[PDB]
RNA sequence: UCGCUGGCAGUCGGCAGAGCGAGAAAGAGAGUGGCGCGGACGCUACGCCGCGACGAGUAGGAGGGCCGCUGCGGUGAGCCU
RNA sequence: UGCGAGUGCCUAGUGGGCCACUUUUGGUAAGCAGAACUGGCGCUGCGGGAUGAACCGAACGCCGGGUUAAGGCGCCCGAU
RNA sequence: GGACCAAGGAGUCUAACACGUGCGCGAGUCGGGGGCUACGAAAGCCGCCGUGGCGCAAUGAAGGUGAAGGCCGGCGGCGCCGCCGGCCGAGGUGGGAUCCCGAGGCCUUCCAGUCCGCCGAGGGCGCACCACCGGCCCGUCUCGCCCGCCGCGCCGGGGAG
RNA sequence: AGGGCGUGAAACCGUUAAGAGGUAAACGGGUGGGGUCCGCGCAGUCCGCCCGGAGGAUUCAACCCGGCGGCCGGUCCGGCCGUGCCGGCGGGGCGGAUCUCCCGCUCCCGUCGGCGGGGGACCGCCCCCCGGCCGGCGACCGGCCGCCGCCGGGCGCAUUUC
RNA sequence: AGACCCACUCCCCGGCGCCGGGGGGCCCAAGUCCUUCUGAUCGAGGCCCAGCCCGUGGACGGUGUGAGGCCGGUAGCGGCCCCCGGCGCGCCGGGCCCGGGUCUUCCCGGAGUCGGGUUGCUUGGGAAUGCAGCCCAAAGCGGGUGGUAAACUCCAUCUAA
C-alpha cells in the first residue's frame, strides 16, 4: 500500500448545501427523529427553540 | 495492444516516477503556518498596512490581456519626481520604487502621479521622537485615530467608461468596416513591394528622360 | 423547441409536457404565454415563463388536472444531440464515413497525414 | 469499493476470467502502441487515419497570446448587456441607439450567425465579418472599429 | 407527508428488526408490530394504539389527536378501560367505528386487546 | 407544502414565552436521503490519515 | 437561518448566489390524490375476482 | 426463470348498500315535460396475487446473496464474571 | 405455412481442432496427409452396442403413475 | 504435481482514455491553487479571488476567412444587381408514439328534448428518430460579369456550377 | 494454571467401550438391524356461540353531573399562512451596460471646455404597514353551537349483566 | 565640483540601571454512601419534593473483573517558586558634524574576454539552446539580443567578461 492513494474526495458546493438543507428539513418531523431513536415523547414542540 | 475504436495515448511514465512523488498531506499545516507568520508580521509592524507598500497601476503586456490593469512592481523615477517624493524617502515612508520601469505615454504617468499624490495626502506620519513633533509630522488628533487597514492599500479596480445611447449618423451608417479591414490588410502587406516598384519605375523614367 | 412546437398550427392553449428538463435559451427574444408541465425547470427558464405569464406544473398537479392527459402535447429533447453520437457508426478511415475520430488534441500534427491526404499515400 | 467489483465473484474459478487455452501472459503484443506499422496496421488504419507522416509548416516559437481572438455571434450579441437596455431602447421613440461594446465583454471578433431583433445598435468591436456587418446594416445600425 | 416519511423510514428505522427471514417494528403504537405502511404508528396523521395498563388490570387505548401534529407532548390522549372482556371489546369497537377513526384496523385493535386480556388472566 | 406555521419560543423554565417566529423555508426544503448519504459518505473520507 | 439560506422567493442574503432547491412534486400525499373525485371519475372498474 | 411490460390504492360500511369473466364498441348516469349498532384476512406496493411456457453446459458474460472475514460512522435503554 | 419486429452502443473468450454417411485429390495402403456439404465430439450427462469421445435412440430442474424408442426376452440379467 | 496436518499465499494502487449508469446545476459549469473564520489535518465563507480548464464554431499547410432568403414599386445599366422603403420573415417529402375534431351510437315502459361521461367511421397538427431532396460556412477547381474608394493598385468584394 | 506453566485445534499415538472383518480401502442410491441421546411421550387438542343445572357479585339497560375526544355550522365568529393576485395621497434594503445637483483632479487669462467620485430621478426584485379578492388550515387552528363516542362519579337492584 | 536659493540640528553603538515570551520545579473538585453478587469488585439495585456529589474537570492510565467522584492526571487568561531573552525606560561614555532644489563646468566603466571556425557532449531548441577542447581573435554612436543561414536598411530593448 502506497501513501499516494486517493484519500480525499470532492463534492460540489451546490449539493453540499442541498444535503444540509435536506438534513435541516428532516430534523423538523417528529416521526423521523423518533425513527433515528431520540427520546422526544415529552418535548413540547419539535422545532425546539429557546430564548437568547 | 490496441483494441476496438479508442484514443491512442502517450503516458509519460517510463522514467522512475515513483522515487520522486510529491504528496500534499501537509497542505493544511503549510496554510496554518503561512497565516500565523502573516499575523506575526502584521502585529510586528504595528500601525503600518498589513499588505505593505502602495503599488502603481499597470497594463498587462500582450494583446490577450492589454485591456486590464493590475498592480506593478514600484513607482517609476519619472512619476516619483513629478509627484515630488525623493528616491530614498519613498520606500521609507511606504512607497514602492523600481528604477527599471519606463514611461512611454502620458496618461498612465498622470494616473500614477494622481495615485501617489492622493496616497501622500492620505497617510499619517508619526513623530520620530514621540515627544518631539516636527514639520512634516501629523497631529495628535489623527495620531490617536491611526490604525491598520487590511488587504491592498488602495484596491486597483478596472472600470469601463459608461457610454450612453446616441442617434446614428448616416456617415457611421455608410462606413464599410469589412472592406476597410481587408484594404488595411492589403496595404500593410504590399507597402514595401509597391515602394520598390515605384523606385524602379522612377529610375526607368530618369534614364528615359536623360 | 418548445415555443416552435407549441406555435405549430392547431395546438393552441394546450399543455406542453416534458418528462425531462426545460432549459433556458438566450437566443430567443419574445416568450409567449405557456402552460408547461415538467420534472424540473431551470431558474431563468422559470423567471422567463412566469414573467411572460405562463404556468409551470409538476406531474402530480398534471395528474390532478387531467388524469387521462387530454389537451396535452408531449415533447422530448433531441436524443442524439450528445457529442458522443458523432463518434458512432461507420469507422473513420473508411470510404464515405464522416465519423469523428478520437484524437487527444486537434491541430496540425495530429492524425492529418497518411489516411487523410492524397499525397501522403492514399485518401480513404 | 472492492465489495462491488469483479474480483469478488471470480473466487473459485481457476483462470480468473482469462480463459485456459490462451493464458493471461504479460505482454503478448508488445508494450504500449508498438507495431503500429507492422502487426497493428489495420487497427491504426481503421480508426486513426492520418496518424503517420508529416504535413504543413513549422513554427518555432508560437505565441497563443498573439494568436488569441475569441468570437461572438449575433444571436448572443444582445446578451452582453442588461435587458433593461434593450427594453428602454425599444420603448424610446427618440431614435437613440444603444452601444454594444464586445471588447468589454471579452470578445474580439463578431460573426453573424442568426437573426437579429429589429432594433438599431452601435456595435463596437475589433474585427467584423462581412455577413455580420450586412445583418447589422439591415437591422439599421453602425459597426465602429476599435484598436 | 405519510408516504414521504414512509419512503424515508421503510428500511432505516431504529425500530426495525431483521432476522430469521422475518421483519418486525418495535415502535410504540404499532399493532401486529409488523413493518408496514398501514400498521406503522408514527408516520400517520391519525392512529390508535392498544397497550397493557400500568398496573396488571385493564388496557390503555391511545388516540392520536388532530391539531398538534408537531407537538409530541400533547399529541396522544390516553384512556384506561378496566371492564369485562366483552364490554372492553365493545368500547374499543365503538371508539373506532363511530368516530370513523382510521377504521382499517379495528379488527386488529380488538385482536390485540383480547390477547392482552387473555395474558392478564391467571395462568394454570 | 407552502404554508409556514408559527413556532413559539420557549423560556428556560420550560413553558412557552410570548414570542414566536414563522417557520423558515429550509424546514420545507425537500428531503433526499440518497444524496444526503452520498454527501456524507464522500465528505467523511476527508479527515482520514494515510497509512502504508 | 432564513438569512443564511434564503426563502422560496428571496435569495440568501449572505451566500454569493444561492436559492432553495425546487420540488419535483409539491403534493406528496399520495392517498389524498388517489382517492380524489377527479381521478376516481376517470377510472375503469377494478377486476378483483380471481380466476 | 421468463413472459403476460397481467391483477390489487375498492379496506369505496348505518354519511352503508357490497358488481365489473363476460362471444360480438361504448352509462348499476343525473335530472325536464308529455327494533337489534353489526360486517375474517389483506397492501414490508422494493409488497401480495393469478395464469401460461420453459429448465444440458467448458471458455466467457451478467444478476441475487437475511452467505462468510476484518475495521469505521450510526443504531439495538443489545448481550456478558 | 409459420412467426412480434427494427435499431444503437460497450464487450469477454476464441483464432492447435477431431470424427462420421455421400463427393473427392496425393499415396500400394494406413488409426496417413489434404478439401466440399450436413450432423456430431470438444462443451454432454442418459437407454442399447459386454467394454469405448464422436455408432443407434434420445438430449437433462426434484418426484409418483402410465407408455414407448433403439436394442432385446435359456441362466448370469428385467422380459417368450 | 500430490506422504499427512495447521497458519500464510496470487487482478491491487496511481494516472490517462472510452462507454454505460446515479446525483447537482444547466449555455454554462467547476475553487482543485490561494485567502478569511479534543474530534478539527475536518467544516463554513470568498465572486472585482473564475486567473484558468472544458463547453459555446468550423475550416485551411499558411497568409486567412468564418455558418437562410424571397416578394412588392419604379428607375439606372425581358431578366438581373443597386438605390431604396415596406411585407413575410429560419426549409421540404415519406413514415411516425402520443394529442385535436367528430357521421353516429351507448335501453328498463313510449315520445320529445337538457347536461355530464363514454365509444367511434373518417379527417387534422405532428415529438424524438430514420431515409431522401434542397440550403448555408471553410479549402480547392471550372466559367464568367459587375460593384467600392483616403491612398484607383500585381487593390478589395461579390456570382453560377 | 506446577517454573518454556493463558486458551490448547489438526495430522500422529495409547487405552477403554461398541461394532465389524477372505475380493485394498473409501464412495452414491435404497432399505434393514443395532446403539447413543431427545420427545421430559406413555390414555392425549382446544377455541368461540347456544341449551340445561347448580353457584357467587353491588350488576345490566335507561337517566343525571363532570372531563376528554372525533366530525360538522348550507354562509357562526376570530385568526394565521400562500411557491396567489389587486390596489398605495405607503416606509426601507439589494441590484442595474437606464438617465442627470455638488466635490476632487488635470489642462486654460474669479472664466470656458475635460477626467474620477459623491448626490438625485427611474426601473426590477425583496421586506414591512394599510385596504380588498382568491385558496388553504389533510406538512399550517382557536372560541360558541349541533351530533356522536369514551371515561369517572351518582342513581339504578335484579326474569338484567358478569 | 563650483554658484545661488530653501531647510536642518529628532543618528548610532558600547556599558550601567529601571518598568510590563520561553525553560524547569511544586500544588489546586466531587461516593470507596446503603443493600447485594464475587476468589477479588471498578458489576447490579438504590440514594425523594434538588431525579446522591462535582463538572470551564464524563480524555487517558493504574488499582485482585468493566471506576467522572480510590490514586496520578484532565479543565481553568488557575496559583506559587527559580533562571534566561526580547520588545520598553532612564543614566554614563564614545562615534558624525551631516540636507534638498536650480544653473554652469567636467567625469563616466570589467580582454586570450566577446565574437568566428571546427570538434565532442547536452537541450524541445530545429543551417547548430547551453557547455567545453583547439585555432583565429575584436570594437567604442561600441557590444548583446529580437527562435531559419546571408547581405543591405530602419526600429526596439538591455549594458556582458
Ligand atoms: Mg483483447
Ligand atoms: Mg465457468
Ligand atoms: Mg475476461
Ligand atoms: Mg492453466
Ligand atoms: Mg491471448
Ligand atoms: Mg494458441
Ligand atoms: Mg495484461
Ligand atoms: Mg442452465
Ligand atoms: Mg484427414
Ligand atoms: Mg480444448
Ligand atoms: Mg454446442
Ligand atoms: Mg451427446
Ligand atoms: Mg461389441
Ligand atoms: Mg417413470
Ligand atoms: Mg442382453
Ligand atoms: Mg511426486
Ligand atoms: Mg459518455
Ligand atoms: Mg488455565
Ligand atoms: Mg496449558
Ligand atoms: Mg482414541
Ligand atoms: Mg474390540
Ligand atoms: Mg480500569
Ligand atoms: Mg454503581
Ligand atoms: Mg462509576
Ligand atoms: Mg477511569
Ligand atoms: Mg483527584
Ligand atoms: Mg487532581
Ligand atoms: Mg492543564
Ligand atoms: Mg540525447
Ligand atoms: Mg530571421
Amino acid at each position: 500500500t502506497k501513501t499516494w492513494r486517493r484519500w480525499h474526495r470532492r463534492v460540489n458546493t451546490t449539493q453540499k448545501r442541498y444535503a444540509i438543507c435536506s438534513a435541516l428539513a428532516a430534523s423538523a418531523l417528529p416521526a423521523l427523529v423518533m425513527s433515528k431513536g431520540h427520546r422526544i415523547e415529552e418535548v413540547p414542540e419539535l422545532p425546539l427553540v429557546v430564548e437568547d | 495492444a490496441p483494441s476496438r475504436n479508442g484514443m491512442i495515448l502517450k503516458p509519460h511514465f517510463h522514467k522512475d516516477w515513483q522515487r520522486r512523488v510529491a504528496t500534499w498531506f501537509n497542505q493544511p499545516a503549510r496554510k496554518i503556518r503561512r497565516r500565523k507568520a502573516r499575523q506575526a508580521r502584521a502585529r510586528r509592524i504595528a500601525p503600518r498596512p498589513a499588505a505593505g507598500p502602495i503599488r502603481p497601476i499597470v497594463r498587462c503586456p500582450t494583446v490577450r490581456y492589454h485591456t486590464k490593469v493590475r498592480a506593478g512592481r514600484g513607482f517609476s523615477l519619472e512619476e516619483l519626481r513629478v509627484a515630488g517624493i525623493h528616491k530614498k524617502v519613498a520606500r521609507t515612508i511606504g512607497i514602492s520604487v523600481d528604477p527599471r520601469r519606463r514611461n512611454k505615454s502620458t496618461e498612465s504617468l498622470q494616473a500614477n502621479v494622481q495615485r501617489l499624490k492622493e496616497y501622500r495626502s492620505k497617510l499619517v506620519l508619526f513623530p520620530r521622537k514621540p515627544s518631539a513633533p516636527k514639520k512634516g509630522d501629523s497631529s495628535a488628533e489623527e495620531l490617536k485615530l491611526a490604525t491598520q487597514l487590511t488587504g491592498p492599500v488602495m484596491p486597483i479596480r478596472n472600470v469601463f467608461k459608461k457610454e450612453k445611447a446616441r442617434v446614428i449618423t448616416e456617415e457611421e451608417k455608410n462606413f464599410k468596416a469589412f472592406a476597410s479591414l481587408r484594404m488595411a490588410r492589403a496595404n500593410a502587406r504590399l507597402f514595401g513591394i509597391r515602394a520598390k516598384r515605384a523606385k524602379e519605375a522612377a529610375e526607368q523614367d530618369v534614364e528615359k528622360k536623360k | 423547441r418548445m415555443i416552435r412546437k407549441m406555435k405549430l398550427p392547431g395546438r393552441e392553449n394546450k399543455t406542453a409536457v416534458v418528462v425531462g428538463t426545460v432549459t433556458d435559451d438566450v437566443r430567443v427574444q419574445e416568450v409567449p404565454k405557456l402552460k408547461v408541465c415538467a420534472l424540473r425547470v431551470t431558474s431563468r427558464a422559470r423567471s422567463r415563463i412566469l414573467k411572460a405569464g405562463g404556468k409551470i406544473l409538476t406531474f402530480d398537479q398534471l395528474a390532478l388536472d387531467s388524469p387521462k392527459g387530454r389537451g396535452t402535447v408531449l415533447l422530448s429533447g433531441p436524443r442524439k444531440g450528445r457529442e458522443v453520437y458523432r463518434h458512432f457508426g461507420k469507422a473513420p478511415g473508411t470510404p464515405h464515413s464522416h465519423t469523428k475520430p478520437y484524437v487527444r488534441s486537434k491541430g496540425r500534427k495530429f492524425e492529418r497525414a497518411r489516411g487523410r491526404r492524397a499525397s501522403r499515400g492514399y485518401k480513404n | 469499493p472492492s465489495r462491488l467489483r469483479k474480483t469478488r465473484k471470480l473466487r473459485g474459478h481457476v483462470s480468473h476470467g482469462h480463459g485456459r487455452i490462451g493464458k493471461h501472459r504479460k505482454h503478448p503484443g508488445g508494450r504500449g502502441n508498438a507495431g503500429g506499422m507492422h502487426h497493428h496496421r489495420i487497427n491504426f488504419d481503421k480508426y486513426h487515419p492520418g496518424y503517420f507522416g508529416k504535413v504543413g509548416m513549422r513554427h518555432y516559437h508560437l505565441k497563443r497570446n498573439q494568436s488569441f481572438c475569441p468570437t461572438v455571434n449575433l444571436d448572443k450579441l444582445w446578451t452582453l448587456v442588461s435587458e433593461q437596455t434593450r427594453v428602454n431602447a425599444a420603448k424610446n421613440k427618440t431614435g437613440a441607439a444603444p452601444i454594444i461594446d464586445v471588447v468589454r465583454s471579452g470578445y474580439y471578433k463578431v460573426l453573424g450567425k442568426g437573426k437579429l431583433p429589429k432594433q438599431p445598435v452601435i456595435v463596437k468591436a475589433k474585427f467584423f465579418s462581412r455577413r455580420a456587418e450586412e445583418k447589422i446594416k439591415g437591422v439599421g445600425g453602425a459597426c465602429v472599429l476599435v484598436a | 407527508s405519510a408516504h414521504l416519511q414512509w419512503m424515508v423510514v421503510r428500511n432505516c428505522s431504529s425500530f426495525l428488526i431483521k432476522r430469521n427471514k422475518q421483519t418486525y417494528s418495535t415502535e410504540p403504537n404499532n399493532l401486529k408490530a409488523r413493518n408496514s405502511f398501514r400498521y406503522n404508528g408514527l408516520i400517520h396523521r391519525k392512529t390508535v394504539g392498544v397497550e397493557p395498563a400500568a398496573d396488571g388490570k385493564g388496557v390503555v387505548v391511545v388516540m392520536k389527536r388532530r391539531s398538534g401534529q408537531r407537538k409530541p407532548a400533547t399529541s396522544y390522549v390516553r384512556t384506561t378501560i378496566n371492564k369485562n372482556a366483552r364490554a372492553t371489546l365493545s368500547s374499543i369497537r365503538h371508539m373506532i367505528r363511530k368516530n370513523k377513526y382510521h377504521p382499517d384496523l379495528r379488527m386488529a385493535a380488538i385482536r390485540r386487546a383480547s390477547a392482552i386480556l387473555r395474558s392478564q388472566k391467571p395462568v394454570m | 407544502a407552502c404554508a409556514r406555521p408559527l413556532i413559539s419560543v420557549y423560556s428556560e423554565k420550560g413553558e412557552s414565552s410570548g414570542k414566536n417566529v414563522t417557520l423558515p423555508a429550509v424546514f420545507k426544503a425537500p428531503i433526499r436521503p440518497d444524496i444526503v448519504n452520498f454527501v456524507h459518505t464522500n465528505l467523511r473520507k476527508n479527515n482520514r490519515q494515510p497509512y502504508a | 437561518l432564513d438569512d443564511l439560506y434564503g426563502t422560496w422567493r428571496k435569495a440568501a442574503s449572505l451566500k454569493s448566489n444561492y436559492n432553495l432547491p425546487m420540488h419535483k412534486m409539491l403534493n406528496t400525499d399520495l392517498s389524498r390524490i388517489l382517492k380524489s373525485p377527479e381521478i376516481q371519475r376517470a377510472l375503469r372498474a377494478p377486476r378483483k375476482k380471481i380466476h
